[PDB]
């Protein structure tokens, strides 16, 4: 309107188009939060997923974006500010099973994380890592030397596996508004993405159907 | 930054010609471009204007329909094409950069120009005088006149002061009538009353001579004055 | 003797925080309200301005 | 030994308590019991600024009261002209979880910081035509809460590792560090004279700090949970805090005790942001109930409400000339009120 | 002369049908108008589904108003008014059916592909809803423009099979939506226990019976009976068609507006404000 604010308006329109070019990508994004341990082989899992303070990873599966957030051992943060992950759809937990002496430690973290208020509407995906040293240790070292509630024999693998899963599952107060999932992977390094994909799809379908059922 | 132009020469009546400008050292994809002309022994005149985003184009009234202005962002090259030249098109050309957002300083960097030889709503400015003898150590005020108010409703004022030292390209002295451009000694100033404006220089020294120009940018087209020559 | 050093540091901090010039509450409240009333006439949010001079009108 | 030092500390604490109690000759309510209520304040939207794609987390006004910077959790800063809702600049960031921003007084630089534990300083006036980063400041061991400029070469930084730092921008090294809190720190503010500054630290305690020396001069207590906001009164001898107790408090630095409490029975949500006005008469605060409240500071009553947002309000700002108010909330919009 | 003459094929005449048609269309018009108001007013519920609901309600309101106003003719020679009325009714009802098809496609996106990486723009939805009916009317008029209007009614003649110009687009829609409905219900019966764990057999059964009936009156499958109204020896189907389809809008609101929780919250907020 003054021969120079017209140029300013044109500049603003260019910036507006540049911003609006990204909404179609922001609106189709899935976020996962990864938690693990120093001995749990997080790096090997990330490398084998063909990917690439806080680390970010971005990839795509079957034309759907995915973003993964690696917290480099900052779990000591226990205040509400650190719960700015309210947009997350799943928490992926890697836990060791061959080093029995550390197992209890993992549980003490687990019960701390999944019982917070913000994560009551999110799903938990549990991985028991590498799960093949047990096949060579259950016949060597009995699992009764560290735990007392076990009822089965030291040598049958299935009993030990069921016991582990039950101990992990019994840590949730008001267990689940969305279910817990679990799998066994050693060096598969190829099929993990499909399992994550199916579990995320089930959670989103859960939410869609609950939204549709408005009576 | 740096701008280098090319394409001059001598032409016969009829025919066509093409001029090019190449930029180096800055973000050519966020600036706006102007082409300005100069008579062999006289003042300046605006030729054409193109803007970033390729949204607007403005041409001159004396040459509309024979000329075409265009740009190419990835290669940083600007083109002007001309046809059917007459004896009134003997002149020396220059390119000018300008950027418009809140607080910018348009007309900051001028190129080096080139030579080309051929065998009622506009606001008219008048330069007060052609020559003023001065001496080193004194102060000087150089003034020019206008035909309409240059103060728009939003607090602005649109008159520009440039200087042309002997044998060089123009350099910005004052933008928007009261400000000071970068890389300039702090002994210059500008002020004036409605439609009558004046540039003030204190402590006249060497390499402070040339010819001074006052330009307007309120509403296309752009119009120049005759110029004022200084003798030290 | 890390505990002794920590206790000494706490004692030093408290000693520094002890001998500080103090005044009454009434003077502080008086200063606050005086500052408010002094510039009460120039606050555009608390006292509106004519519509003509308002940039956002 | 340890017991004797503890007993001496207890004696000093008793001395401090007695000194604080002896100076309470009156309450703030009794002195100002003859001041006219402000009445009712009905503010309204003047412009709506659109364009962000996520939640706003911080904003800062400029020194000319026309330009502002805003920042969201999608990795972008935007410099807006508030008169014509023009966009002057859009700057992309390198990390997405970023929790503070600031605007340099001279109009040349900006700053940002967050979970990457590094503070970035950006330059605006360039001969090439772009906005490019100039400094990265590193040395903290925890997340970054707030950062404010002091001059064109000195900056102040607060983190959640219980420390604060003063930085020289030209060199890139800390000149002094402030330690003495137990829990992590959330917010800080600077006095008009630019010689002292205050901060609160998630332990129901607040501290005042001296820049030229490096020592803590005094601390105050009284809350029951975290402290989420803090601000300076215009004259530089007062401050106000908000907490997750839904209770706001006003402290003075020369009375060495608490002065005023703002609370209501129908409110059960905490305070996210606090700011003052030009004359110190309006105290403005954003809550988790989806709106903002305008308090009369010297009365501790409700003067007005701003209820235009569809989500939690987390950013509140006031001009240097007193002509506007700016709000930003989780709905991805900024609003200007007058 | 009732509302069952639209899908009639033997010039049915009876007064009971006329009375049913009048009462049903009156209630439908009232409910549909107040539907449009409510969907324009309530904020927290914008999305694709709200848009398609709004457009469907508008089309039904306009078409029902025209039909109730001007179907009956003078019984003699046909003027221009009768032909224009026939064309306008044809366009309006085809528009309603296309909005129903778009509702079905939305449900497909919502239940088949859970990923929210798709979606459509308001412009394309408006183009598809109001564009195909115009093309169909234009082509039909170009081929045979003497078929519009009848000696006793301003509806399509039976010559050359011209009535199929309304039963062509309709049938093809139903046989698609009838698929989607089944799929949706099926999946709910594999999930209800995991969404409401404290419900018995009655609660679950009632929850899977109050939802399916709600979904039936958008996917316009209640019309199927009317496709068989072609004999004077079969009046039970005609009565079913008239009584069920005249109450389309009233059932739409009783299912999708009153029984929604957020709508009740906004209604209570409105009452508190005023």
């Amino acid at each position: 309107v003054s021969a120079e604010d017209k140029a300013a308006a044109e500049r603003s329109k260019e910036i507006d188009k540049c911003l609006s070019r990204e909404k179609t990508y922001v609106k189709r994004l899935v976020k996962i939060l990864l938690l693990g341990a120093d001995n749990s082989g997080k790096s090997t899992f990330l490398k084998q997923m063909r990917i690439i303070g806080i680390h970010e990873y971005d990839f795509e599966i079957k034309n759907v974006p995915f973003k993964m957030v690696d917290v480099g051992g900052q779990r000591s943060e226990r205040k509400r500010w650190f719960e700015c992950f309210d947009s997350v759809t799943s928490i992926l937990f890697l836990v060791d099973s061959s080093d029995f002496n550390r197992l209890t430690e993992s549980l003490n973290d687990f019960e701390t994380i999944v019982n917070n208020r913000v994560f009551s509407n999110v799903s938990i995906i549990l991985f028991l890592n590498k799960t093949d040293l047990l096949e060579e240790k259950v016949q060597i070292v009995s699992i009764k030397d560290y735990f007392l509630e076990f009822e089965g024999d030291p040598h049958c693998l299935r009993d030990v596996q069921k016991f582990l899963v039950e101990c992990f599952r019994n840590k949730r107060r008001d267990q689940q508004q969305k279910p817990l999932y679990h799998h066994f992977t050693t060096a598969i390094n190829t099929e993990n993405a499909r399992l994550i994909f199916r579990d995320v799809k089930d959670t989103i379908l859960h939410d869609n159907l609950k939204q549709l059922m408005l009576q | 930054v740096q701008l280098v132009e090319s394409g001059g020469g001598l032409v016969q009546p009829g025919g066509s010609r093409k001029l090019s400008c190449s930029a180096s050292g800055f973000a050519f994809s966020s600036f706006g471009m102007h082409w300005v002309r100069q008579a062999p022994e006289k003042g300046l005149e605006w030729v054409a204007y193109i803007s970033s985003g390729s949204g607007t184009i403005y041409y001159a009234d004396t040459v509309k329909g024979r000329f075409t202005i265009s740009r190419d962002d990835p290669k940083n090259t600007l083109f002007l094409q001309m046809t059917s030249l007459r004896s009134e098109d003997t002149a020396m050309y220059y390119c000018v950069r300008s950027i418009y957002y809140y607080g910018s300083s348009p007309f900051d960097f001028w190129g080096q120009g080139t030579t080309l030889t051929v065998s009622s709503a506009d606001i008219v400015m008048t330069q007060a005088t052609s020559s003023v003898p001065v001496t080193p150590g004194e102060s000087v005020s150089i003034s020019c006149r206008s035909s309409k108010s240059l103060l728009h409703s939003n607090g602005n004022t649109y008159l520009y002061w440039f200087l042309q030292r002997p044998g060089q390209s123009p350099q910005l002295l004052i933008y928007r009538m009261s400000n000071l451009a970068s890389g300039v000694p702090d002994r210059f100033s500008g002020s004036g009353s409605g439609t009558a404006f004046t540039l003030t220089i204190s402590r006249l020294e060497a390499e402070d001579v040339g010819v001074y120009y006052c330009m307007q940018h309120l509403e296309y087209p752009l119009t120049f004055g005759a110029g004022t020559k200084l003798e030290l | 003797t890390a505990s002794i050093a920590q206790a000494r540091k706490l004692v030093e901090q408290l000693k520094m925080e002890a001998n500080i010039d103090r005044i009454k509450v009434s003077k502080a409240a008086a200063d606050l309200m005086a500052y408010c009333e002094a510039h009460a006439k120039e606050d555009p949010l608390l006292t509106p301005v004519p519509a003509s001079e308002n940039p956002f009108r | 030994e340890l017991d004797q030092l503890r007993q001496e500390a207890e004696q000093l604490k008793n001395q401090i308590r007695d000194a604080r109690k002896a100076c309470a000759d009156a309450t703030l309510s009794q002195i100002t019991n003859n001041i006219d209520p402000v009445g009712r304040i009905q503010m309204r939207t003047r412009r709506t600024l659109r364009g962000h794609l996520a939640k706003i987390y911080a904003m800062h006004w400029g020194t000319d009261s026309r330009l502002l910077v805003s920042a969201s959790q999608d990795g972008k800063l935007i410099i807006w002209d508030s008169y014509t809702t023009n966009k002057v600049h859009a700057i992309p960031l390198r990390s997405s979880w970023v929790m503070t921003c600031a605007y340099a007084p001279s109009g040349n630089y900006v700053a940002c910081g967050g979970l990457d534990n590094i503070c970035s300083i950006y330059n605006l006036k360039t001969r090439e035509g772009n906005v490019r980063v100039s400094r990265e400041l590193a040395g903290h061991t925890g997340y970054l809460s707030c950062c404010r400029f002091l001059d064109d070469n000195q900056i102040v930084t607060s983190s959640g590792d219980t420390t604060c730092a003063l930085w020289d921008i030209e060199t890139g090294q800390q000149t002094t560090t402030f330690t003495g809190h137990t829990g992590d720190v959330m917010s800080l503010s600077l006095a008009p004279d630019t010689r002292l500054f205050v901060s609160g630290a998630c332990d129901a305690s607040a501290k005042l700090w001296d820049v030229r020396e490096g020592m803590c001069r005094q601390t105050f207590t009284g809350h029951e949970s975290d402290i989420n906001a803090i601000c300076f009164f215009p004259n530089g001898n007062a401050f106000a805090t908000g907490s997750d107790d839904a209770t706001c408090r006003l402290f003075d630095l020369r009375a060495d005790q608490e002065l005023m409490t703002y609370s209501h029975d129908n409110i059960i949500c905490g305070i996210t942001s606090v700011s003052f006005s030009k004359s110190g008469r309006l105290l403005l605060a954003g809550y988790d109930d989806f709106n903002c409240n305008v308090w009369d500071a010297l009365k501790a009553d409700r003067a007005g409400v701003l209820a235009g947002h569809d989500n939690r309000v987390s950013c509140l700002g006031v001009t240097d000339d007193g002509m506007a108010v700016a709000t930003g909330s989780w709905d991805s919009f900024l609003k200007i009120w007058n | 002369s009732s509302f069952a003459i639209l899908m009639a094929h033997y010039d049915v005449e009876d007064w009971k049908l006329t009375l049913i048609t009048r009462v049903g269309l009156a209630l439908s018009l009232f409910c549909l108008l107040l539907c449009i108001l409510t969907f324009l007013l309530v904020r927290p519920i914008q999305g694709s589904r709200t848009t398609i609901h709004l457009h469907l309600c508008i089309c039904l309101f306009v078409g029902s108003t025209i039909f109730l106003a001007g179907i009956e003719n003078e019984g003699g020679q046909v003027g221009l008014r009768c032909r224009l009325v026939a064309g306008l009714l044809h366009y309006c009802f085809l528009a309603a059916f296309c909005w129903m098809s778009l509702e079905g496609l939305e449900l497909y996106f919502l239940v088949v592909r859970v990923f929210q990486g798709q979606g459509l723009s308001t412009r394309w939805l408006c183009l598809i809803g109001y564009g195909v009916p115009l093309l169909i009317v234009g082509v039909s008029a170009a081929i045979y423009s003497k078929g519009y209007g009848r000696p006793r009614y301003c509806w399509l003649d039976f010559e050359q099979g011209f009535l199929w110009s309304f039963l062509g687009p309709v049938t093809f829609i139903i046989l698609c939506n009838a698929v989607i409905f089944v799929t949706t219900v099926w999946k709910l019966t594999q999930k209800f226990s995991e969404i409401n764990p404290d419900m018995k057999k009655l609660k679950k059964a009632r929850a899977l019976t109050i939802t399916a009936i709600a979904q039936l009156f958008l996917l316009g499958c209640t019309w199927v009976f009317g496709l068989f109204i072609f004999d004077d020896r079969s009046l039970v189907l005609t009565y079913v068609f008239t009584i069920l389809n005249c109450l389309q809008g009233a059932f739409l609101y009783l299912l999708h507006c009153l029984l929604n929780k957020k709508v009740r919250e906004e209604y209570r907020k409105w009452a508190c404000l005023v």
